[PDB]
């Protein structure tokens, strides 16, 4: 039931009646973006465009054929029409695919979504590839992260979120193929 | 400034050519007729000047024109005090120029 | 300066004086009034070169209200003569004195603030403002009207 | 007398230098912050491309939160979302709901707490003062999320172009309140999704959206530091050619009162000499 | 225009010119209103690209070459194809040869009606307006 | 105030008023001080804002009409009232107003004190203070 | 020489205005600060009573 | 402008000039400490316009 | 340094200094104009903050004594430490020990050799650049 | 203060022609070739009208 149609639309009419009539209306973020979820395209068979997002930058928006990515139930790969999902990520390597040649940057955790038009977004607060990894300091930092145990358990909260990043990042540098 | 243009004025009224005549600082000129006039002992007008200065200044640029025999051309170097265009001597001489060549650093 | 704004006649308002502005023969509800309106154009002469340099958006809120107060209360001044009615047609406005000191409290207490400035140009009273202020919202709407087209004249 | 206008000429001067040092400094924190700005624009469009752009839900509590800036040379920008704030706010008002007016920047605390007084219950400053990241927009959206409202109206300005500076309004829904509600029409437009998360989607649907309000805020408070430095580079471009206006008339009329200096002074002295003479 | 006056000439204005010179100086008045900041100042609300657009056509309306004064009939005709409306469709690069197309173009009766009537008579509005819109104007 | 200077300062006037007045020749002195400071509305600390409210009270305490002076027992009171406390919790706009209401309601048997003393004594301090607070300012 | 090379900014900026020595302005600021440590009893048993 | 701000006697620091203001009379200590302060006060009587 | 002149110009100084200073006057120019940058707390692109710390010492640079001059070779090398980037741009607790360091530390022979010759031959401005990066200034 | 990069095609083709056109008033005088060797040219009106 949708008797009640909030959108850009909508806002509009009861803004033009209420709000004094010197004002454009104000923008929304839906205009500013060009591809959405429902409305079909966007795979034209193999390839399906994958969005690979941080605050800080875009770190792909190119299309692609396969990504795999570090579901909390596991690594899955995404093909060009996938089912639509909503898998939120543990640490782990996202791999993406375009062919024969693969970039794979570790993630920290996020999100991932595909769409039912096909377009997946991959979104993390921070992705760093593993050439800028040293093994030398994450040994060393999972050493003191599964050591110190508070039993204020906000802190163990943050400890297993130490020892579960640490440790996917350690047996992600020595995964090289 | 009055020696230069009767030489000038010989090369155009005679000799009937076309004739520069370099005024260098037209201002000096002023300047002098000023000095003149105050020495003779006659009021200053406005802000300093000669009363005569519109009229001391057109017995020059008066003389500097084209006639049937030749013309006399003159490119007169030109001060302007205290950064004023609106000071009466820079003002006066501005309304005989009929080009201005301005040199930049 | 008052004359090159369009402001006529151009009396200059905090440069006029009189002995009669006193509240002991025009009563102090007319010399209120008036020291208020003074008041408020010497406070908006204060901010003139600010409002140059700067511009008006970054004024406080209690003083662009003095502001658009004053660039009110100085084309409320503003009339239209009888005798300037030859060279502008705009007809001319006699405005009663208890008009214009009603005219001119609502425009310092507040009463007005909703009117736009030019509304108050050229106008006798503070009735003829509210006359003004509404045609010329009609004639920002009568642009959307009609499409006038005269047909079938040229036998006439 | 004659050194009034001399030492304010003087004065007109050096603010002209002032406001011209001040307009290449806006243009180069502009075109720097630009890039910033370009590349944080990227992360929030996957989460209105899920959830969509719902600003005129019927909500019971509702966060508004003004982006505005800190310094106060930014020429009617502030004004200008203290303007559309309060323009969206009389907007989705009309239920007898609850709300709680945020301001992002000082400048939106001298302009708020003065026009909806009733409804401030948080002022957040000293963002710009070095840079805005992720993690600080986080903590403020935790702010966000201590009020527990059923939506969250973001008021900023978007950076267009470096004139042009669209204000826009971003929503987000609560997740167990209106988030699964307003994506209902014939089942749900949710349920195509398959969860691949942990527990229950009323625990997915909660992370997302206090993820999505960190990065709406995180993009809100860059596109408006950098529109807030791309017109005060336009403020002080009117500065400067104003106090070149003013300096080229108070020039002219210094230049008028020397020569009326000179000539009545003279005039003085050839008046004592011509009673002697 | 805004600080030239004659107040005793404008008693003694040729009638027809004095009907649309009203117009026309009012236009330019509220265009004098747009001096300064049509988006030089500080911004643009482009609902008044109507009279910024139609002050610049009635400024280089009113251009003219130097030694050479035109008569005050063909002053009018094309002051009022200038103010109602009828070259607003043309660009503002081009209004010195619409004005001259106009005079050129338009029959040079209505030129000897103007000036023996000495006004726009309700008879010549009518014919003034249907030659008015059969003209060619450059440019557009 | 800055400008207006007297060459005998102190020794020349009421001893009263010179307990009361130093105290109000240098605060409207950091009155204006942050005059030039209120053009941006930062507000530095709520000290800038503070005497921006004092001073601006001071001086509209120092106003008053024509041909009524006042005597300066009633003076020294009027600005008693205002350099210590009684008048912060009351608007810029009714100060004037206030000082008759001071000037009024406070029993006329302090001010004849006032006048033979010639200075505020604790005596009289602790019954001016205490006078200063039952009266009813119309500030709301 | 002290002021300049900033032995005393831990005085504040009114304590160094009518003073003498330096030995005045670190004794000005003494009072200026138990000054403003004061005032912060306002109840009763001052002036203000009558029976005092 | 110097009494204005309450300051007296009002000596205006910098526009005061002495034949003794020499390294070789007073002192290079003494110098020093007297340029410093005119150093100082003219620094800040060019930040005055730029702090408005 | 922008509003003093000299009509005669570079015809009449040191040939020395005149390929030394030629750099000076420019880039003192260059710093003139850019001086309401040095107020700013917010630093710039790096060539005006370049341009302002050159300045600066350039500035400190012609800074002189009374009754002390100084002659040409020794001017000519002191500036030629400073135009050629042999600058103090270490931080500045080292004025006392680095000024006349340059003068006091080179050896003098190649003051011999500049005033001899009175221009920085290829020949001298090698072991000028040699004997320039050989300063000690043994007080930090 | 932004850059050429910025600029638009046609706001680089005016910086293309301008600065051409500021070269193009550029003449090397007779009077000068005594002592700096580049030979000196008179120019005619009608090549000038031409050439710009």
């Amino acid at each position: 039931e949708a008797a009640a149609p909030a959108g850009p639309k909508e806002f509009t009419e009861v803004w033009n009646k209420k709000a004094p009539s010197t004002l454009i209306v104000p923008e929304f973020p839906s205009n500013y973006t060009a591809v959405k979820a429902v409305g079909e395209g966007q795979v034209h068979g193999d390839a399906f465009p994958v969005n690979f997002y941080t605050p800080h930058s875009i770190l792909s928006q190119a299309q692609k054929d396969t990504v795999v990515l570090p579901g909390v139930d596991g690594y899955f790969g995404v093909k060009a029409s996938h089912v639509p999902t909503i898998a939120q990520l543990k640490p782990g390597v996202v791999e993406l695919h375009s062919g024969a040649e693969s970039e794979k940057f570790f993630v920290s955790g996020g999100f991932a979504f595909v769409h039912p038009n096909g377009v997946t977004d991959i979104c993390v607060l921070e992705a760093a590839t593993l050439d800028q990894v040293d093994p030398a300091a994450v040994k060393s930092a999972l050493a003191a992260a599964s050591a110190a145990q508070p039993t204020d358990e906000f802190e163990q909260a943050a400890n297993r979120a130490a020892i579960e990043l640490y440790s996917a990042l350690e047996s992600a540098v020595e995964a090289k193929a | 400034a009055l020696t230069g243009l009767t030489v000038a004025e010989y090369f155009r009224d005679i000799e009937g050519q076309d004739v520069l005549l370099f005024v260098d600082n037209i201002f000096r000129f002023t300047q002098a007729n000023s000095e003149v006039s105050a020495l003779l002992g006659r009021i200053p007008s406005a802000v300093g000047y000669q009363p005569t200065l519109a009229t001391d200044l057109g017995g020059l640029q008066e003389r500097i024109t084209t006639t049937t025999k030749g013309s006399i051309t003159s490119v007169q170097a030109v001060y302007v005090p205290a950064d004023d265009l609106t000071d009466p001597a820079p003002a006066t001489t501005f309304a005989h120029l009929d080009a201005t060549t301005v040199l930049s650093r | 300066s008052i004359a090159e704004l369009g402001i006529y006649p151009a009396v200059d308002p905090l440069d006029s004086t009189s002995r009669m502005l006193n509240p002991n023969v025009i009563g102090a509800e007319h010399y209120n009034v008036a020291r208020g309106v003074q008041k408020v154009l010497q406070d908006y002469k204060n901010l003139q070169d600010i409002i140059a340099i700067l511009g008006m958006d970054e004024l406080s809120e209690e003083d662009k209200l003095t502001v658009a107060r004053a660039r009110k209360i100085q084309r409320f001044l503003s009339q239209p003569f009888q005798v300037a009615e030859v060279f502008t047609g705009t007809p001319g406005k006699y405005v009663d004195l208890a008009d214009t000191i009603s005219g001119f409290q609502g425009v310092l207490t507040g009463k007005y603030d909703d009117l736009p400035e030019m509304a108050f140009y050229m106008v006798g009273d503070i009735k003829e403002v509210k006359e003004k202020a509404d045609k010329m919202a009609k004639d920002i709407a009568s642009r959307k009207e009609a499409d006038n087209k005269k047909v079938s004249e040229e036998l006439k | 007398s004659n050194q009034a206008v001399k030492q304010r000429i003087r004065a007109i001067k050096n603010i002209g230098k002032i406001t011209k040092a001040m307009k290449m400094v806006a243009a180069s924190k502009m075109k720097n912050a630009q890039i910033a700005v370009e590349q944080s624009r990227g992360l929030v469009d996957p989460f209105v491309r899920l959830f969509g752009d719902f600003p005129a839900v019927n909500s019971n509590k509702s966060v508004v939160v003004a982006v505005t800036s800190d310094k106060g040379l930014c020429g009617g920008l502030n004004s200008n979302i203290t303007k559309y704030t309060r323009a969206t706010l009389a907007t989705t008002e009309s239920e007898g709901k609850d709300v709680v007016v945020v301001s992002i920047g000082d400048k939106g605390r001298s302009q708020l707490t003065r026009i909806e007084s009733q409804r401030y219950q948080l002022a957040i400053a000293d963002t710009y003062k070095v840079r805005v990241t992720f993690g600080q927009a986080s903590l403020i959206v935790e702010e966000l999320i201590k009020h527990n409202p059923q939506s969250y109206q973001i008021l900023f300005n978007k950076f267009r172009s470096a004139i042009s500076f669209k204000p826009t309004v971003a929503t987000i829904l609560s997740p167990d309140l209106l988030e699964k509600q307003l994506e209902d029409v014939t089942g749900n437009s949710l349920d195509a999704y398959d969860i691949e998360a942990s527990h229950e989607r009323s625990d997915v649907l909660r992370d997302l959206t206090e993820f999505h309000l960190g990065v709406t805020l995180y993009n809100a408070m860059l596109e408006n530091n950098c529109s807030e430095h791309a017109s005060r580079m336009s403020a002080m471009e009117n500065s400067t050619k104003s106090a070149g206006e003013m300096l080229g008339k108070l020039t002219l009329d210094y230049n008028r009162k020397r020569q009326a200096t000179i000539t009545t002074e003279l005039i003085e002295i050839i008046a004592g000499a011509s009673a002697l003479m | 225009v805004g600080l030239s006056v004659s107040r005793v000439g404008s008693a003694a204005q040729f009638p027809g010119m004095k009907q649309v010179a009203g117009t026309l100086k009012l236009e330019l008045a509220q265009y004098r209103e747009v001096a300064a900041f049509a988006q030089f100042g500080s911004d643009l609300d482009a609902a008044t690209q109507y009279v910024l657009e139609r002050g610049a056509r009635l400024t280089e309306m009113l251009k003219q070459k130097q030694f050479a004064p035109i008569p005050i009939e063909r002053q009018t005709v094309a002051v009022y194809a200038a103010t109602k409306g009828f070259l607003d469709k043309v660009r503002v690069q081009d209004i010195v040869a619409a004005e001259e197309a106009v005079i050129s173009q338009v029959n040079p009766a209505v030129f000897k009606i103007l000036k023996a009537n000495g006004k726009i008579t309700p008879a010549l509005d009518a014919h003034l307006k249907a030659e008015l819109r059969k003209v060619k104007l450059p440019g557009a």
